[PDB]
């Protein structure tokens, strides 16, 4: 092959969510803020070569929600199972001792596209650099997502990205120290 | 049954307001509405994506419109300026084939003596033309009105007829300075001069003019211009 | 806290690029909870049901013709159209891999904040190539448009010796090297 | 942004073909071609995103990776006549969008030429009159009267369809009463040979 | 700059 850019669309039932992005090599270029009804640009660059006028996927949105109504009727009302993610963490650069780095949360392979994420600092949560990609597209039609912490690293904390998801019984942490 | 909106006519007092309606049975998520001005490109107003969202056009200024529900977009024009006497337009569409309404011709005024309804003549071909392509052609004269807002059909022994007819898509202004001169219109019907000198038939020019409603208040002389036809007529002379 | 039955509906549409833009592919898709159930594809160019739950959405968008119609120029009008727009920032960005090298016995070269994802990293023993157990944690996708990646030597080093992590990226057009003495 | 139509007025003899034109930016796409007949109904003509479609007396191209495309139309008819607009929709807004058109005229092309002008009284009155300025071929042109105190439509064109025969024809009236037939549109160029009644 | 293009949901048949 070569490339692939995917327009992805999800409308989420009861939590009456919703979603509309474009994936470029499992990239997000843009996608829109259902609350503020504006594009979001994945990096400010992207606003500065390219444009785009979002009328049409708000509609889409509607449209992705009415059929989401008639496919559960259609289905006997049968639900989604839920499936767990897989949650690695590790750093952005060399995390040498006293240096801005960041720390990425990645959160693969999983369904229902909902997750509480916070980091913990020394099991004390923090949210005071965070931001985070929304959710990602993939073959099997998992989702992907990713948050970053940045921070400066120390021989002190412990770090934890604590993701909770309604396939796992109990939230999963995922310990960093710098080894 | 593709797009319907309605007033195809309407006048409308200044300052006063209206809705044109406008519906689409096809499940077009897009709709929009244009005005274009006599002789002139279609400018979009307001456009539609889906259920309750709306978007300025190019044009905004003075309207409003609503989308509650996929099958309706009306359009509201709140203080008729004069400058919104256009052609206005609907379309709806979705992922492919436009289309359009049948139309509204609105036009504003200062107030309601500005509307005359035509005064319609028709006049019996010349001998000289009868006897020289054995071809005889009527004319049908509507003089007169304001609005613009007429449809004129030619009847033969009561039932209308379009093969021989030739109507200007364009009426004049009695008067091209004055600016809502009263307007005419003229219309031919040619048959063969065997036809026309044969007395048992019957020519009828009937024109449906667009005028003032039940509603519309009513305060001169002349009889209120409501919306109504007006004819003239003839026969064959064998002579 | 606690919570119900969830009822989930994706619609994807995937523009594939074969060199350059000469062969370009659409594929259409719907899924509810995970379950593909109808597609657009442009080298079949009409729906197809995956599965039975999508039957009825074939056979109604199939009786569509501007539907028909307007997927089938999509190739050049949608996928194509984007591939343009996007081009210059997406195909051709180029972010340099940046390297270091160190023991965690073992060595480690990390390749970090890079862009395309692929990469080749190899690595030397004074000049001599050493093929056997390189460790490699596969490339990673940061989120952010930049990869990063591990490789690990399994070499306990004697003194004198120079390892070298020779790594190479298409936004360098020489390649990147990045040496180690004990 | 925008929508380029190619030429901007056409006038041919019926029977002939036309190439109509249309360049669009990489901002809109997914083209379609309209009619307005001149009462000015809004007929769609094609949907072409992109190839060919061919309707009867009517084809499109649309070459959708150079942002053009042609309407051809063969053998056209004086019913043609109208404006042809290229529309288009924005990409991703979804704000359908239209060129600026191109006039078509198609004239009846007019076998025996027999330009004249007759006098017609109104049927009710003897008093009340036009004048028929009528069988110039599509060559002849009439002016909006001089004095404006009298009315002169412009030409058109009537179908006998019985006979499958075509005539132009122009009416001049007025309720002056220096104005008559014999010098109802020497403000018009008028054919040679026009025949002129008592 | 220039324009990114959608494609828009069909939508499935009514009830």
């Amino acid at each position: 092959e070569e490339h692939v850019i995917i327009q992805a669309e999800f409308y989420l039932n009861p939590d009456q969510s919703g979603e509309f992005m474009f994936d470029f090599d499992g990239d997000e270029i843009f996608h829109v803020d259902m609350a503020k009804k504006e594009t979001v640009w994945r990096l400010e660059e992207f606003g500065r070569f390219a444009s785009f006028e979002a009328q049409g996927a708000l509609a889409n949105i509607a449209v992705d929600k009415a059929n989401l109504e008639i496919m559960t009727k259609r289905s006997n009302y049968t639900p989604i199972t839920n499936v767990p993610p897989e949650v690695t963490v590790l750093t952005n650069s060399p995390v040498e001792l006293r240096e801005p780095n960041v720390l990425i949360c990645f959160i693969d392979k999983f369904t229902p596209p909902v997750v509480n994420v916070t980091w913990l600092r020394n099991g004390k949560p923090v949210t005071t650099g965070v931001s985070e990609t929304v959710f990602l597209p993939r073959e099997d039609h998992l989702f992907r997502k990713f948050h970053y912490l940045p921070f400066l690293p120390s021989t002190e904390d412990v770090y934890d990205c604590r993701v909770e998801h309604w396939g796992l019984d109990e939230p999963l942490l995922k310990h960093w120290e710098f080894d | 049954a593709g797009v319907t909106q309605t007033p195809k006519f309407r006048i409308l007092k200044i300052g006063q307001s209206m809705t044109l309606q406008c519906t689409q049975d096809m499940n077009h998520n897009y709709m929009y509405w244009y005005r274009q001005d006599p002789g002139m490109g279609l400018k979009l107003i307001y456009y539609s994506v889906g259920a309750g969202i709306t978007d300025k056009g190019e044009v905004p200024n003075g309207y409003n419109v609503s989308r509650s529900t996929t099958e309706d977009f009306p359009l509201r024009l709140e203080l008729a300026a004069p400058s919104q006497t256009s052609v206005y337009f609907c379309a709806s569409t979705y992922h492919g084939t436009g289309y359009f309404g049948e139309g509204s011709w609105l036009t504003v005024v200062e107030d309601l003596n500005k509307v005359f309804p035509p005064e319609v003549a028709v006049f019996e071909p010349s001998e000289a033309e009868i006897s020289h392509t054995q071809k005889a052609t009527l004319v049908c004269l509507a003089t007169g009105f304001f609005p613009d807002h007429v449809e004129l059909s030619w009847w033969v022994n009561g039932k209308e007829v379009h093969s021989g007819v030739c109507t200007d898509p364009q009426p004049l202004k009695e008067q091209p300075a004055l600016n809502d001169s009263r307007y005419a219109l003229s219309s031919r019907l040619r048959v063969s001069a065997t036809f026309w000198q044969n007395p048992r038939n019957h020519f009828r020019c009937q024109v449906q003019f667009y005028g003032l409603s039940e509603n519309d208040e009513w305060t001169q002389d002349r009889a209120k211009p409501v919306t109504q036809i007006v004819s003239a007529e003839a026969w064959g002379r064998a002579d | 806290g606690d919570t119900r039955p969830r009822f989930l509906w994706q619609l994807k549409f995937e523009c594939h690029f074969f060199n350059g833009t000469e062969r370009v592919r659409l594929l259409e898709r719907c899924i509810y909870n995970q379950e593909e159930s109808v597609r657009f594809d442009s080298d079949v160019g009409e729906y197809r049901a995956v599965t039975e739950l999508g039957r009825p959405d074939a056979e109604y968008w199939n009786s569509q013709k501007d539907l028909l119609e307007q997927r089938r120029a999509a190739v050049d009008t949608y996928c194509r159209h984007n591939y343009g727009v996007g081009e210059s920032f997406t195909v051709q960005r180029r972010v340099e891999p940046k390297v270091t090298v160190y023991p965690s016995n073992l060595l480690v070269c990390s390749v970090s904040g890079f862009y395309p994802g692929s990469i080749e990293v190899r690595w030397f023993r004074n000049g001599q190539e050493e093929k056997a157990g390189v460790v490699s944690t596969g490339l990673i996708q940061n989120g952010d448009w930049t990869f990063q990646t591990l490789v690990m030597l399994e070499t306990v080093p004697r003194s004198g010796e120079v390892y070298t992590c020779q790594v190479e990226h298409p936004s360098v057009t020489s390649p990147l090297t990045v040496e180690w003495r004990a | 942004i925008q929508v380029e139509q190619s030429p901007p007025d056409l006038i041919l003899q019926e029977g002939a073909n036309s190439t109509l034109r249309c360049n669009f930016s990489d901002s809109v796409n997914n083209l379609q071609w309209f009619h307005q007949n001149p009462w000015g109904q809004l007929i769609n003509l094609f949907y072409i995103p992109s190839g060919t479609k061919q309707n009867g007396r009517l084809s499109a191209t649309t070459v959708a990776t150079e942002r053009y495309s042609l309407l051809y139309i063969s053998s056209s008819q004086t019913t043609d006549s109208g404006v042809y607009f290229c529309a288009a929709l924005i990409q991703g807004a979804q704000k359908l969008v239209f060129g600026q058109g191109t006039r078509l005229t198609i004239n009846p092309n007019i076998q025996n030429p027999d330009p004249a002008v007759y006098q017609l009284r109104d049927s009710k009155s003897s008093d009340k009159s036009v004048c028929l300025f009528t069988d110039f071929d599509s060559q002849t042109n009439v002016s909006q009267s001089k004095d404006s105190d009298v009315y002169i439509t412009d030409k058109c064109v009537l179908d006998m369809r019985s006979m499958d025969f075509k005539s132009n024809s122009a009416v001049a009236w007025s309720n002056k009463s220096d104005f008559a037939c014999a010098n109802a549109f020497n403000n018009s160029i008028i054919p040679e040979d026009t025949f002129f009644p008592s | 700059g220039e324009l990114i293009g959608i494609l828009n949901a069909a939508k499935v048949p009514a009830d």
